[PDB]
RNA sequence: CUAGUAACGGCGAGUGAAGCGGCAACAGCUCAAAUUUGAAAGCUGGCUUCGGCCCGCGUUGUAAUUUGGAGAGGAUGCUUUGGGCGAGGCUCCUUCUGAGUUCCCUGGAACGGGACGCCACAGAGGGUGAGAGCCCCGUAUAGUUGGAAGCCAAGCCUGUGUA
RNA sequence: GAGACCGAUAGCGCACAAGUAGAGUGAUCGAAAGAUGAAAAGCACUUUGAAAAGAGGGUUAAAUAGCACGUGAAAUUGUUGA
RNA sequence: AAACUUUCAACAACGGAUCUCUUGGUUCUGGCAUCGAUGAAGAACGCAGCGAAAUGCGAUAAGUAAUGUGAAUUGCAGAAUUCCGU
């Protein structure tokens, strides 16, 4: 799809449209997302020991 | 990209998926002809789809989704 | 029974030492007759003790202030009147000694001080 | 290489995000004191010693006396206007001299100076 | 959510501070809402309770019971109200504990410090409404 | 009896014949303390007693070790 | 990072750097070695009407000048100043600042369920007779009342000696 | 100020009288032990009798929650029935 | 036939597991730099009507002065002590 419609403050279409960027046509890779998200969620962690 | 959408839903996660120990999986989507999580009856993976639902006034409607 | 400290500060020295004697002779006479039926006498003893402390505080504060008026020109204050601080704070260099600098250093600061400037983009 | 007690002498770095905040606050604390001035002093352009890094060029410690006098900056004024001064370094070639008296001349063009009192 | 670093979101530090509080800050905790009539006249929502306050219980098994405060027990976070009592086994009538958050103050016990409290809340509430309005 | 009352540490660890404490070493100016007994250190360390003067130091530092009286006080 | 490199090794066990390079931070100075010699110019104490008087130290050396990528002394001509108040501001403590206890049901008790609202730069947390943004303390935001000590400082008084 | 930590045989030895109680001539060694209920309303009164105990009766939503107190497993034990 | 023993069930004991809780611990991070001959740290002896295997204090002894708040303390006795008020 070339364009995406821009909606107004009232919820109705304004009449202006924007072109969808190329990042929305990128590959969708669940294996990549899962691998990164597993290590990403570890990066906030705060150490514990006895 | 209907095959890619099925690969995310079936293998990873679906919010409408009910898993039982009895060997069959169930679909909790209200727009499903059969409450089962197979490929032929997924409202999400199938861009063109049909279902039949009942209004509380008693009227039966045919819901058609097009891509 | 209890004497407010507001009346305490206004009076002079001989009025304090007479009232302190009046509380002390009263306090001693209570405990002789407090050993039997220690009821409201025990509450009076608690109020008598607190009033003795308030009187003794005003006498000491007046005497210490009179000493600090006497030593206002002398340079050797008694040890009880000097400030406590800490031990190490009392052996630190004075504010004027540590701020003292050589004549060569003052000459360079007078004629070449740190300037105030900026660099444009 | 764990023959000695490496258990008693192991250092982690969980203060790495916290030390960066302190270091950036120290640069902000310094710029509050030196409010129109830049944080860091001007430094000269020098050539790296060895044969491995002869072709590379880095910032030095301070400007030579001959570089300051050629640019027109007096020696006793330079530390008070943001110019670092090195008495140990020598010039030894006209290429080291000309690169730095261009840098000091470029510093003066971009410098705005305010009177004393 | 919380922003300032001095603020703590610890349940442990909050529960320790509530149950080990001094009676000065127990007073602020032991505070009650004012009535609809008292809100529209003093422009004040909530003040701490003192002994002379006529009050009305609006939560608990003793709902819709009105009376004067008999005691402000800060050690157990309890107020006592006139004629809100139960009998022991012996027949002796004991005060029943109502928390200050379960009552609405109907009449204040006014002294010079109380009008100063009521003025300072009204001054701040008027100031921010003016600052928000204009 | 081998040991008697010690004036410094208050225990019955003062040897009668030698007149030297087994716990603190009373005739010695220094208090006996060894690093191979961390438990013995924490038994006599600062904070295990009254802390009679050292408790007052943190509050006075917070105020800058000030001296004087508040303005307009009686 | 160099780097388990160089080096040393019953050359087995093994031990084990540094220079260069990228960064973080940056700041430079004080004496002794000189003759103030046309003037010990320096300093500790004591008494003090606080203003300035005595004793002592010290010439076997206390000030000023100088500290080797320097310096001194002449000469010459340009360029630089010194004190005291001080409005006000920053830091930190404090005072105050939003909205339902509306109706029904269960319940010993609503803080639960249902209906209708409200606040939100505040739906962090805690208490309250059971899961509470709107019952209470707090929390967010700028302000605002009072105060403490440091620092800075607009300005305003004076400056002076062939320094 | 926090936590992808532990949750009363755990987590510091110590959530509580914890370097306490206790042991040793001494240096030293060093425990066990949290939880009624929303609120003590912590069982008035009658009646057994010498007791950290019953039978009535009462409080409480509940007393088979009675300061042996939330829940109350198993080992083990008693009574009744097959 | 009793008893005794065994198994199972109900009820009643013993014991304190399991579930739930947490004014405790553990670990990390951040701001700051303050003991003592002006007598510290530590050790005793005392001060409250009933009190410790607590806490506070020092013959001014569960405390006095001063400032702020503004109406308590509380297990029971007990205070003509204080409420438009130094
Ligand atoms: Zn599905
Ligand atoms: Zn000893």
């Amino acid at each position: 799809r070339p364009t995406v419609t821009v909606f107004g403050a009232d919820g109705k279409p304004t009449g202006a449209t924007e072109v969808l960027p190329k990042v929305f046509s990128a590959p969708i890779r669940p294996d990549i997302v899962k691998h990164v998200h597993t290590g990403m969620a570890k990066n906030k962690r705060q150490p514990y020991a006895v | 990209s209907d095959e890619i959408v099925w690969q995310i839903i079936n293998q990873q996660f679906c919010a409408f998926k009910l898993k039982t120990t009895k060997g069959q999986n169930f679909c909790r989507n209200e727009y499903s002809v059969s409450g089962l999580c197979n490929r032929q009856s997924c409202p999400l993976a199938n861009s063109r789809y049909a279902t039949v639902r009942q209004s509380p006034k008693g009227t039966i409607y045919l819901y058609i989704k097009t891509i | 029974g209890k004497v407010k400290a507001g009346q305490l500060w206004s009076k002079n020295k001989e009025e304090l030492t007479k009232i302190l004697g009046e509380l002390k002779t009263e306090l001693s006479q209570l405990r002789i007759q407090k050993i039997s039926s220690s009821g409201a006498k025990l509450n009076k003893i608690h109020d008598l003790r607190k009033s003795i402390a308030r009187v003794l505080t005003v006498i000491n504060a007046k005497q210490r202030a009179q000493l600090r008026l006497f030593y206002k020109n002398k340079k050797y204050l008694p040890l009880d009147l000097r400030p406590k601080l800490t031990r190490a704070l009392r052996r630190r260099l004075s504010k004027e000694d540590a701020s003292r600098v050589l004549e060569k250093t003052k000459k360079r600061l007078t004629h070449f001080p740190q300037r105030k400037y900026a660099v444009k983009a | 290489h764990f023959r000695k007690h490496w258990q008693r002498r192991v250092r982690c770095h969980f203060d790495q995000p916290g030390k960066k905040v302190t270091r950036r606050l120290a640069r902000r604390a310094k710029a509050a004191a030196l409010a129109p001035r830049p944080v860091d002093k001007l430094r000269p352009i020098v050539r790296c010693p060895t044969v491995k890094y002869n072709r590379r060029t880095r910032l030095g410690r301070g400007f030579t006396l001959e570089e300051l006098k050629a640019a027109g900056i007096p020696r006793l004024l330079a530390p008070t206007i943001g110019i670092a001064v090195d008495h140990r370094r020598k010039n030894l070639s006209e290429e080291s001299l000309a690169a730095n008296v261009q840098r000091l001349k470029d510093y003066k063009a971009r410098l705005i100076l305010f009177p004393r009192k | 959510m919380k922003v300032r670093p001095t603020v703590s979101s610890s349940r442990r530090k909050a529960r320790k501070a509530h149950f080990s509080a001094p009676s000065s800050v127990r007073r602020v905790i032991m505070s009650a809402p004012l009535s609809k009539e008292l809100r529209e006249k003093y422009n004040v929502r909530s003040i701490p309770i003192r002994k002379g306050d006529e009050v009305q219980i609006v939560r608990g098994a003793h709902k819709d019971k009105e009376g004067k405060v008999t005691s402000v027990y800060r050690l157990k976070y309890v107020i006592h109200v006139e004629r809100v009592t139960r009998e022991k086994a012996t027949g002796q009538t004991v005060p029943i504990g109502i928390h200050p958050s379960n009552v609405v103050i109907t009449k204040l016990h006014l002294d010079k410090d109380r009008e100063n409290i009521l003025a300072r809340i009204k001054a701040g509430r008027e100031q921010v409404a003016k600052a928000k309005g204009k | 009896k081998t040991h008697g009352l010690c004036r410094r540490c208050g225990r019955r660890s003062l040897h009668n014949q030698k007149k030297v404490c087994a716990s603190c070493g009373y005739p010695a100016a220094k208090t006996r303390k060894y690093n191979w007994s961390e438990k013995a250190k924490r038994r006599k360390v600062t904070g295990t007693g009254r802390m009679r003067y050292l408790s007052t130091v943190p509050r006075r530092f917070k105020n800058g070790f000030r001296t004087g009286v508040p303005k307009g006080a009686r």
